């Protein structure tokens, strides 16, 4: 019986444990996706990678999932881990709710999860979760919010981050352009376009190749809307002119 | 050599090899006898110190008042079986209200041995009891061994070099049929000097004695009241 | 036909084979397996054959051959690269053995301590006949062997061989032996003239070869 | 990617595929070839018209058994009633190669004991003696494919 | 008895699953399959092949139904698929005796999908080895499912899985679109099935499965043999 | 071909197989026997050889027939113990379902419930999958004789005529042949063309004290097993 | 290469055991001298940088009022053992009402010493025996007793030890110093001469510590007040 | 290799290695055989005496399961004395449960299905002891049957385990058992161990004889001192 | 034996031939080897073992045959063979023949030491780093009759090694060596 084990908790003689870092080198293919916000509402953009000529496009949604009046949270990685995750910290929300009447903050429901995932680093004998993601919210306490979390369990607040395969270039063009509180959300929309250019190999962007969600605040709302495909190609083509206006300045 | 670690591998021979190494443990104690006459079972040990500043090591134990043990091996074990030996006495007293007798009482230590010896990650005990008892049948000597198999037998001795004394009591066999304890004792500790060098024998702080009898409480004598058995005793020829 | 003996390794066979040429008249060829394997293609089975030849000449011999294990290796599948100049040596010889034409004349015997390895078509029932088996020696042998060993030897009187035989169990052969050449030199360093029962105590303890712990805080 | 010193016996065995189903055609030359174990045969050599017909050659039928038994038992000088129906039903799986040693070892077993005839308890012996030995050999049969 | 309590499928260096791999290199060596829905239901083809006249072809069947209104098929192992039946079998009647309604099939999917992905990370076992289909008519708008040993699965309008899988995929390319009828939809799955079939195409060699608003059902050999005439 | 506990326990191939399930399909033929099961229009026959090697060994415990219902039978190949210990399984679970049902047990919900005990020995690393084989013979209303087949990985199947051990294939061979004719079936038919593949495999002309016969009909479903007289008669009757 | 928890030698020997007896070596040294006047225990400290608290850290802990233990090699996991024999003590206490010898605390609480096991047990102790080497000092209704433990479970009377890593040395320089008829101040005087002449850095006030019980008063611990006084004599 | 460390590996070639050794084990063990009367069953065990220390009737292998049936062990004595008990443990709960003593036919199946439980799983051994069960009713007459490690148990008019089992029953077979009541059945048993295990391989032994039948009216027991001595005492003359 | 060859004679003691030395690495074997060949007077041919490995088959047999002829050419002298566990490890062919033809050479070298008259005068001398993969067919006494162990310095190993190594230095008068014995519990000699 110990002939035939794997031994997926142990350390290793130069002091890290392999299983998470090979769980962060899967997370590097399969996806990106990006989030920013500066003022009201926060915007995640996600790259679609099922793009087959014979999809039924149902549900309403690919990535981007709810899990409360005020919550959202995109996803990248294995899907199966995806759906096991997501449906595990909505009943986390719920139960808060149900002790409390009063809707969960969003910093303790991510601690949380984080919690739970990092229980399975330290004893169990089992395969990691290999899922990274982030979340977006509003809540009294302050005001709007954006976190990311990681297979091995460790978290923190961000202003603009990136997660997919080209996540390095996002993020030096993101802190090569950004400013402290000034951008409304107008501005945001077409920095997130600028970057996704850059990102994807593919030029033209295709607007059914994307998906974005906004978050923005109401008197008692805090409507999450999901922009429809009428909308997005004036703005790529916006893009496109002021990029050709700038460049022929130039 | 893959058959080697673990007591579940079954060897091409078919030959368990963990139980083999446990009897090769046994035999790193001190020597031990053990006898019995017509009406009484008497045993005898040798004990051993690592320093000259330090207590003789305990190798006799008492279990109930006819029935008395005497161990080689390592003490954890020993102890660990003592004690289950005393709760099962105690236990038949209680209920049926009379002392067990010697052959249930092995019965039930085999038995319980060799539980280990089949399921996974589980090692035997390693001790080498000698019971020395008095029943209904008059007096009784049994040998045990870690591969759970116990013996009936008259006359025995176990421990590290233990062939020359068991040589001695084989050939002097019959003398053992008709004598009292005065010189039964004479012959255990004769039969036990065998088993030493040529430059010390005893001297009242190595050897203890066990005596069993028809109408005698098992009695252990130890460093003090020994010097009545030892004295009379020929010098060893040379 | 013809006989194979096997067994443990340390057992009376290449002793056996001694001791049959030292009493019979015939014409006696001893040979090793490994002085078979040969570099150029082909040189093998000439030597097989030529000395089959040699022994029908001179009429009662009687051929021996040791270690069969490094030619008798059982034949295999492969596609990338195998073993085959041996296979194709071990063709002749398993030919010059029974085969087409009947040689009726010559003795074989052969010997080896693995069986578990040999080619099936050479154990055959036509070619080796009758497959001895050497075991191990019970305690009543071992107390001969080592009385035997020790005939030329100077011995005091006081040696008990069977308490030295008893307390030597899963010895074998050579060992039993062995245990009187040490307890020769064991008593020639304290300078003693003849041998005593506490040097045979002694060589047990100097073959048995255990390692070493103090394991005094037992009992 | 074998040696060399074995890619000669490839060009020898081109030779061989060549002589026969060659650019040229015999006449009235036949050609028998006796194996072992066919497991590895070149692909080639086995082709239909090179070796056209394959002759599997197997362990006997207990009609058989009885039939080699009355062959090599014959010449032997033996005594009294013996009952081939036994041996033939205890040796199950023999080669033609063993029925020839039970016949040898039964005369063995009484040259012992300075007889001159053989009696049915010596079959009856070197039968077991015989089949007891088989343990060691490997079993398996191969096939060509 | 205990069992082992530890994963069998862990990461390799290079951040990948090899188990999950080996499953789908096992899967793409079953029977072909192609489903298909157009505007008003759905349809799916499976083709089966007994060694030899002994077998009796209708004693066992590749379609099922789960209940009256859902359909299923499969491609790859054998008996692993039985398995698969039953618990979903059982999921519809734990569904229907809480909320006294037909299941939905997007949530019959999601369960069986989070049964077979739970398969792949506990102890001492081995993931499954089948590819399933999933076909439902429920308010009006028919439904086509995909799972995947892995436990991922998709929506699609056509498909083919099984052997060739990608030549099918390829041929369904060119031909399906977004408004047929059934029958038009049985011939081009008998047409595309066609590719990879046997010399001659007999009525007991395929099934074939229909779901329009009346409900689940599978087609009689008459019938079958009634399509496969007038076609080809 | 193979990375890693592949060959030793049940887990993928990279090809996408596995061994220790296939391996018990050759551990079958260890026991060198073959049956045969043959259905006709209104009876089944099952019929296998015995072999008794030695004379102090008692002949009438060596049947490899077993009763699992009054109205079902069964025959068993390869190791012995296996099977016993599967006909145990058999027996409790048909008693089972007549207790919660009140109705007796067809035969296919019989195989289809050994089957799924069967398919889990090769799902879990702990287990060793039970190599013996599996036939059933039964009578079901409005469907008449029924003869089904079960293996060790799992796979259960209704025939019309089957063969089980050393000589499958050919025997199959044999069996395909006569079937094709498509000729009336009566009792005597279906017994003589069961007993004459045999014969014809083997190629033994056996006697009345080497093979054993189990045969159910719609004229008293008990399963009954054939006494050697009446198999005498069908044996000579055989040869003209 | 792995081999189970438990798994007996080709000589005899437990493997684990036998690491566990070899791993004291890398502790400090302690000796404990018994007389018919009272039993004496002395160590060192082994100070690392001049930063250290020297009160923080302790070797000699008092079991009851009149049972004290010294402990060397490992220090993390002799806690678990301390608060065993105390529970203990306090019980027999609690049930029959008076004080109990140090002979049965030895062997109470070497019961607990090779209960590891890997298989058909709750969490327990996972593996590793207990690393650690205990001196006992009491004394009891016989006068004044000392024991000494031993990893393997094995207990014995002694009556002049010294265990760590200068244990041998030690050991040969104290079998030639010692009689029947000592008194406590020239035990002290002998411990403290061998102390200094093993050590490593220089002997002071605040390098080592000293206890001594006597049938008369309870356990006393010497303070750095009268450690000086039996120093500058010497 | 490494195909033959667990219970739960099939080799290749479709067989399992452990049991295999585990009757290797066996095949080292002394000596015993068993052979039925008219009216009864005979076992007989010859015992080897390894050194002048023991005592007469120690460690006794013919061992007594209930009230009128008898078992007789070769192997490993541990495993052996724990078969024993858990045989003694399942009559006496069947008698509890039905009411009646229990026949043969269902105890050797419930102890060969126990023993069968253990060549399945990874966590555990093989047994090592091969044994053989007798008894007598008067309503069934006599019955004898043996079980070997692998867990297949047989009838038989006659049978040896141990060392020399095929010398045994070679001169077991010559005897027309299926006539002679088994009171001079005695004299013959002992002449069979006497003709066997040659004075070269050890110097002494011992003789012990089981007995049960209808001359005891069903109980089973150790037989007579004085009808023992006369058996020995007629066996002596093989040195003729 | 050699310098004194007559107590033996007139005893009748047969000395043995061949001796062993096995231990871990760092420890004194081929330091000692060193020390035996200087002193001699004989002949001393040393042999690794991975000068046995050759290009094509049946090379090394011929090697093996031709040394133990040159070292019969002499009167009686000694041959060293090093790094033993090279040479063979066990017979255990299966699937594809692998490791095969050294097994050839292995038992040429067996062949050589026993069976129809043996070499005689000649003394043997191997010393290896982990002895637990030979081959059983070789550790079999007659070939291999002593079996030295090379183990771990205790505590006066340590001294003695430090006094010898720092015996050549500009040292300060009043260091201790006792001390730094103790600092290292095991520890091998290239350590100090
Ligand atoms: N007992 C010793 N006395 C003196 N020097 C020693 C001793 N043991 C080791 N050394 C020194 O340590 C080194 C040991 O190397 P050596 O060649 O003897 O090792 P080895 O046993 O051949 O090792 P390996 O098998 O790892 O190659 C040398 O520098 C030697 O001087
Ligand atoms: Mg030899
Ligand atoms: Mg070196």
């Amino acid at each position: 019986s110990r002939r035939y084990d794997s031994r997926t908790t142990i350390f290793s003689p130069e002091g890290r444990l392999y299983q998470v870092e090979y769980a962060m080198e899967a997370i590097g293919h399969a996806g990106t996706c990006l989030g920013i916000l500066a003022n009201d509402g926060v915007l995640l953009a996600a790259e679609r990678r099922n793009i087959h000529k014979l999809l039924d496009e149902v549900f309403f949604s690919e990535k981007i999932y709810k899990l409360n009046e005020d919550m959202a949270c995109s996803v990248a990685g294995i899907t199966s881990d995806a759906n096991v995750l997501t449906n595990e910290l909505r009943l986390i929300a719920q139960r808060y709710l149900l002790q409390y009447q009063e809707p969960i903050p969003c910093e303790q429901l991510v601690t949380a999860l984080c919690d739970i995932k990092q229980a399975y680093t330290q004893f169990g004998g089992k395969r990691p979760f290999g899922v990274s993601l982030l979340y977006i919210g509003w809540d009294k306490h302050y005001g709007f919010q954006l976190y990311q979390s990681d297979p091995s369990g460790n978290y923190g607040g961000w202003k603009a981050t990136c997660i997919g395969n080209n996540s390095a270039a996002a993020v030096s063009m993101l802190k090569q352009d950004y400013k402290e509180g000034e951008m409304t959300l107008k501005s945001a929309l077409a920095l997130a376009i600028k970057v996704l250019n850059k990102t994807m190999d593919v030029s033209k962007l295709s607007a059914e190749k994307v998906e974005i969600a906004t978050l923005t605040r109401e008197n008692g709302k805090t409507v999450i809307r999901v922009l429809k495909q009428k909308e997005v190609e004036q703005l790529i083509k916006k893009h496109e002119e002021e990029e050709a206006k700038a460049e022929r300045e130039k | 050599n893959q058959y080697d670690n673990d007591v579940t591998v079954w060897s091409p021979q078919g030959r368990i090899h963990q139980i083999e190494y446990a009897m090769e443990a046994v035999k790193q104690g001190s020597a031990t006898v053990g006898l019995k006459s017509k009406t009484h079972a008497v045993l005898v040990a040798l004990k051993r110190a690592q320093s000259e500043l330090a207590a003789h090591q305990k190798k006799i134990l008492h279990v109930d008042n006819h029935i008395g043990i005497s161990i080689a091996g390592l003490t954890a074990d020993a102890r660990l079986l003592c004690n289950f030996m005393r709760q099962e006495c105690l236990d038949s007293r209680f209920v049926f209200d009379r002392p067990l007798p010697v052959s249930r009482l092995v019965s039930l230590i085999g038995s319980k041995t060799q539980i280990p010896t089949q399921r996974y990650g589980r090692r035997p005990y390693g001790v080498g009891l000698l019971i020395a008892g008095y029943d209904d049948m008059g007096p009784h000597i049994f040998q045990t061994c870690p591969s759970a198999n116990y013996f009936d037998c008259r006359a025995m001795s176990i421990g590290a070099r233990s062939q020359s004394a068991r040589t001695y009591l084989e050939r002097h066999m019959s003398e053992f049929m008709e004598c009292n304890l005065n010189e039964l004792v004479k012959h255990g500790l004769r039969a036990l000097r065998e088993t030493l060098p040529a430059e010390q024998d005893l001297t009242t702080k190595n050897v203890s004695i066990g005596i069993v009898g028809k109408d005698l409480e098992f009695t252990i004598y130890d460093d003090d009241d020994v010097s009545p058995f030892l004295e009379g005793l020929e010098e060893r020829p040379q | 036909k013809g006989v194979l003996m096997y067994g443990p390794p340390g057992t009376g066979k290449t002793l056996l084979a001694r001791a049959c040429a030292a009493q019979t008249k015939a014409t006696f060829l001893k040979l090793a397996g490994p002085q078979l394997v040969q570099m150029f293609i082909g040189d093998g089975a000439k030597l097989v054959r030529d000395a089959f030849a040699l022994a029908k000449e001179k009429a009662p011999s009687i051929i021996f051959i040791d270690e069969l294990d490094a030619i008798g290796t059982k034949r295999f599948d492969s596609e990338k690269a195998g073993d085959r100049e041996v296979q194709r040596t071990m063709l002749e010889l398993l030919n010059q053995l029974d085969g087409f034409q009947p040689n009726t004349q010559v003795k074989v015997i052969a010997a080896t301590n693995r069986v578990d390895i040999l080619d099936p078509a050479l154990l055959r029932s036509g070619r080796l006949d009758r497959k001895i088996e050497f075991p191990m020696p019970n305690e009543e042998a071992r107390a001969r062997i080592m009385q035997i060993h020790s005939r030329k030897m100077n011995v005091s009187p006081d040696v008990n061989y069977e308490e030295l035989a008893r307390c030597t169990d899963d010895f074998n052969g050579a060992q039993c032996k062995a245990v009187c050449v040490e307890a020769g030199m064991i008593a020639l360093r304290r300078g003693a003239t003849e041998l005593t029962h506490e040097d045979y105590m002694e060589g047990i303890l100097e073959v048995q070869a255990k390692k070493k712990a103090n394991l005094q805080y037992y009992a | 990617e074998g040696t060399s010193a074995d890619r000669e016996i490839q060009r020898t065995l081109m030779e061989l595929l060549n002589q026969m189903d060659g650019f040229d055609t015999l006449h009235r030359v036949k050609m028998i070839m006796a194996t072992n174990r066919p497991d590895t045969l070149d692909p080639a050599l086995l082709r239909p018209g090179r070796l056209d017909r394959k002759i599997h050659i197997d362990l006997p039928n207990e009609q058989a058994r009885l039939d080699i038994l009355k062959i090599h038992a014959g010449p032997i000088t033996k005594h009294g009633e013996i009952d081939y129906e036994a041996i033939v039903k205890l040796s199950d799986g023999f080669n033609g190669a063993d029925l020839r040693n039970v016949c040898t070892e039964a005369g063995m077993f009484a040259i012992r004991a300075d007889h001159d005839f053989v009696v049915q308890e010596d079959f009856m012996k070197a039968v077991r003696k015989v089949a007891d030995s088989k343990k060691l050999e490997s079993k398996l049969d191969y096939k060509p494919v | 008895e205990r069992g082992y309590s530890f994963s069998l499928t862990t990461f390799s260096p290079s951040g990948k699953l090899v188990q999950i791999e080996y499953a789908l290199a096992a899967v793409a060596g079953g029977a072909p399959s192609v489903g298909i829905k157009a505007a008003n239901g759905v349809v799916l083809a499976t083709e089966k092949k007994q060694k030899s006249i002994l077998y009796d072809e209708r004693s066992v069947h590749k379609v099922e139904p789960i209940t009256k209104h859902i359909g299923l098929v499969y491609s790859g192992m054998g008996p692993d698929y039985r398995v698969l039946v039953h618990r979903a079998r059982k999921l519809a009647q734990q569904y229907y005796l809480v909320y006294q309604e037909p299941i939905p099939t997007a949530q019959l999917v999601q369960r069986v999908a989070s049964v077979m992905q739970e398969y792949t990370q506990s102890g001492g076992v081995r993931p499954f080895g089948v590819s399933l289909l999933i076909c439902g008519w429920n308010e009006g708008r028919p439904y086509l499912f995909q799972s995947d040993p892995s436990g991922a699965y998709f929506a699609w309008k056509a498909t083919a899985m099984g052997k060739n899988y990608v030549n099918g995929k390829t041929f369904l390319e060119k031909r399906y679109n977004e408004d047929l009828e059934l029958e038009d939809a049985i011939h081009t799955a008998i047409l595309t099935l066609k590719e990879s079939f046997e010399g001659q195409m007999t009525e007991d060699n395929i099934e074939v499965g229909i779901c329009n608003e009346a409900g689940f059902r599978r087609l009689t050999p008459t019938e079958v043999k009634d399509y496969l005439a007038a076609i080809a | 071909s193979s990375a890693g506990f592949d060959r030793h326990i049940t887990i993928f191939s990279p090809e996408g197989r596995l061994y220790q399930v296939e391996y018990a399909f050759k551990a079958i033929n260890q026991g060198g026997l073959t049956s045969v099961a043959v259905r006709g229009k209104d009876c089944a026959v099952i019929v296998t050889q015995k072999k008794v090697p030695d004379k102090l060994l008692d002949s009438s415990t060596v049947t490899h027939l077993f009763k699992i219902t009054e109205n079902i039978g069964c025959v068993m190949t390869g190791m012995t113990a296996d099977s016993r210990s599967q006909v145990q399984r058999a027996r409790y679970e048909a008693a089972n379902w007549k207790y919660k049902y009140g109705y007796e047990i067809p035969v296919d919900m019989l195989c289809k419930r050994i089957a799924d005990i069967s398919q889990v020995y090769t799902q879990n690393a702990e287990m060793r999958p039970l190599g013996c084989c599996m036939i059933l013979i039964g009578i079901d209303e409005e469907q008449g004789p029924q003869v089904y087949k079960c293996d060790p990985a799992g796979y259960y199947c209704g025939f019309k005529a089957t063969a089980a051990g050393v000589k499958q294939t050919e025997s199959t061979s044999f069996l395909e042949k006569k079937v094709k004719k498509k000729f009336d079936w009566t009792f005597e038919q279906t017994v003589e063309t069961a007993i004459t593949c045999l014969s014809t495999v083997l190629s033994i002309d056996f006697k009345p004290s080497e093979i054993e016969v189990g045969v159910v009909t719609v004229e008293n479903p008990k399963f009954r097993i054939l006494t050697e007289a009446e198999i005498d008669a069908h044996l000579v009757a055989l040869a003209e | 290469y792995d081999r189970g928890v438990n798994t007996f030698s080709p000589e005899g020997r437990l493997f684990q055991v036998e690491y566990a007896i070899e791993a004291i070596k890398l502790g400090s040294t302690a000796i404990g001298i018994q007389t018919s006047e009272g039993v004496c225990l002395a160590v060192e400290k082994r100070i690392t940088s001049p930063l250290m608290e020297p009160s923080s850290i302790e070797k000699i802990v008092e079991i009851d009022a009149h049972i004290g233990c010294a402990m060397s090699g490992l220090i993390a996991d002799a806690k678990t053992l301390i608060d065993k024999a105390r529970v203990e003590t306090q019980n027999h206490w609690f049930t029959y009402n008076e004080t109990m010898t140090v002979e049965s605390v030895t062997q109470a609480v070497s019961n607990l010493a090779l209960q590891f096991g890997e298989e058909d047990a709750d969490p327990g102790a996972m593996s590793r025996p207990f690393g650690v080497a205990l001196l006992f000092g009491g004394v009891d209704e016989k006068g004044p007793q000392l024991f000494h433990m031993d990893p393997s479970g094995t207990f014995v009377q002694c009556d002049a030890r010294a265990i760590g890593s200068a244990s041998e040395g030690a050991q040969s320089s104290l079998q030639e110093v010692y009689h029947k008829s000592m008194t406590l101040k020239e035990a002290i005087k002998s411990s403290l001469i061998i102390l200094k002449q093993v050590m490593e850095e220089k002997l002071n006030a605040t390098n080592i510590e000293l206890a001594t019980v006597q049938p008369g008063q309870n356990f006393h611990m010497f303070t750095k007040e009268e450690l000086e006084e039996v120093i500058k004599d010497i | 290799t490494g195909y033959d460390l667990s219970a739960s590996t099939f080799s290749p070639d479709g067989r399992v290695f452990q049991v295999e050794y585990a009757m290797k084990a066996v095949e080292n063990s002394s000596t015993a055989i068993g052979i039925r009367c008219k009216d009864g069953v005979v076992f007989g065990v010859e015992k080897l005496v390894l050194s002048k220390l023991y005592e007469e009737g120690s460690n006794k292998r013919l061992f007594n399961v209930d009230r009128h049936v008898g078992m007789a062990v070769a192997g490993l004595l541990a495993d052996a004395r724990s078969l024993a008990d858990i045989a003694r443990e399942e009559a006496s709960n069947f008698r509890s449960n039905f009411g009646y003593n229990i026949p043969l036919k269902h105890l050797a199946d419930r102890v060969a299905m126990y023993v069968h439980a253990y060549t399945l799983y990874s966590a555990v051994r093989p047994f090592g002891c091969s044994f053989m069960l007798g008894s007598y009713s008067v309503n069934d007459g006599a019955q004898l049957y043996m079980i070997d490690p692998s867990g297949v148990s047989y009838g038989y008019w006659g049978c040896a385990i141990g060392k020399a089992r095929q010398a045994a029953k070679t001169e077991i077979e010559k005897l027309q058992m299926k006539e002679m009541t088994c009171r001079d059945i005695v004299k013959e048993v002992a002449k069979i161990i006497y003709i066997v295990h040659d004075e070269v391989k050890d110097k002494a032994f011992e003789l012990e004889l089981s007995w049960v039948g209808e001359l005891t009216n069903g109980r089973h027991e150790i037989v007579p001192k004085d009808i023992r001595e006369e058996a020995e005492k007629y066996a002596k003359e093989s040195l003729k | 034996p050699l310098l004194h060859p007559e107590r033996f004679v007139n005893l009748g003691i047969e000395p043995p031939k061949g001796v062993l030395l096995f231990g871990p690495p760092g420890t004194g074997k081929t330091l000692c080897a060193r020390a035996v060949a200087n002193r001699t007077d004989a002949c001393f041919i040393r042999v690794i073992g991975s000068e046995l490995v050759q290009k094509y088959v049946g090379e090394g047999a011929r090697m093996v045959r031709e040394l133990f002829e040159m070292a019969r050419t002499k009167k009686a002298c000694l041959i060293f063979f090093d790094e033993i566990d090279a040479i063979g490890g066990a017979r255990f062919d299966d699937g594809a023949g692998g490791d095969n033809e050294v097994q050839r050479t292995m038992l040429e070298l067996i062949n050589q030491l026993d069976g129809f008259d043996p070499r005689g005068n000649i003394k043997v001398l191997m010393a290896t780093n982990r002895p637990d993969t030979l081959d059983p067919a070789l550790m079999r006494p007659g070939r291999l009759d002593r079996k030295i162990e090379f183990s771990l310095p205790d505590l006066e190993g340590r001294t003695h090694i430090f006094k010898i190594h720092a015996r050549s230095m500009s040292v300060e008068r009043d260091i201790r060596f006792e001390l730094l014995a103790r600092l290292c519990p095991n520890s091998t000699g290239a350590e100090i």
